[PDB]
């Protein structure tokens, strides 16, 4: 696998993704677009949901690939967030799309569920919901 | 083929890019699935050897109200953009296309950009 590479993923804060990739806890990688109307509104929701006591059971993070999918190139994306709101958004910078390409991310949002062992257990293209989240807590095979 | 509508199908197959190369210019007609919509203000399309293109001639669709963009022209199924050359030379040209839009189901896909090399073939499709 690529554990070393996954640990090289630096956030827009310049901090390693290790801050949310330890303690043998499941990780939830959510991809988003910078200049998108739907993603803009969802940004506030991401923080609100990430602060939920129930959602605090998984490491929910927001990853974007600078320069990938015609998004903001490296050096511009991190600068964009620097002028944005919410000083508590776990935005990770995936240079080149090391994660996006490996999961064939062609549409946002993308919900990548990483197991407690540091492996991709589930991958959903689209939007999730509370009922679906509860289903995932019951059975990780309950896709869609 | 059996649907091509709603959010049940991923963007990779929800778009049918029909490339029509003519003698006057290049006309790109990508069929959008019934449920997805692209922003004409974010659609990137240009083809030329050394930047010898006049301007991207869009067909113009309908105006869509928005909360952030206010209101812009969008394509929900109809999409045709003609690229007229400003120089009449039999030289090879590159085609830069970028598909940016969203789905009525609340899905926001990134601007998947695909560059094609026009060497002479008539029809062209992305090698994904």
């Amino acid at each position: 696998m690529v554990p070393h590479t996954l640990s090289t993923l630096k956030t827009a804060d310049n901090r390693p993704a290790s801050v949310y990739l330890k303690k043998d806890k499941p990780t939830l990688i959510k991809f988003w677009a910078s200049w998108c109307p739907l993603c803009l509104s969802e940004l506030g929701q991401t923080e609100k949901w990430a602060q939920d006591a129930k959602f605090s059971s998984a490491n929910l993070i927001t990853v974007a690939s600078p320069g990938f999918l015609h998004e903001k190139k490296d050096g511009d994306f991190q600068k964009w967030y620097a002028g944005l709101n919410y000083p508590k958004l776990p935005v990770v910078t995936d240079n080149g799309g090391t994660i996006a390409q490996s999961l064939n991310i062609s549409v946002y949002p993308s919900w990548a569920l990483i197991g407690k062992d540091g492996d991709v257990q589930r991958i959903v293209k689209g939007s999730i919901n509370e009922a679906q989240a509860l289903a995932l807590i019951r059975d990780p095979n309950a896709d869609l | 083929m059996a649907l091509d509508a709603n959010d049940l199908l991923p963007p990779e197959k929800a778009f049918v890019p029909e490339l029509a190369v003519a003698d006057d210019g290049v006309n790109v007609r990508f069929r959008i699935a019934d449920g997805y919509y692209m922003y004409q203000a974010k659609i990137v399309g240009k083809t030329n050897p050394a930047d010898l293109l006049g301007q991207p001639s869009f067909s113009k669709g309908e105006e869509k109200e928005d909360e952030f963009f206010g209101r812009q022209t969008v394509y929900h199924h109809e999409a045709q953009v003609a690229f007229p050359y400003a120089k009449a030379v039999g030289e090879p040209y590159k085609l830069v296309l970028t598909y940016q839009g969203s789905a009525e189901a609340g899905v926001c896909y990134p601007p998947v950009d695909t560059e094609f090399d026009i060497f002479g073939n008539g029809t062209y499709h992305p090698q994904t």
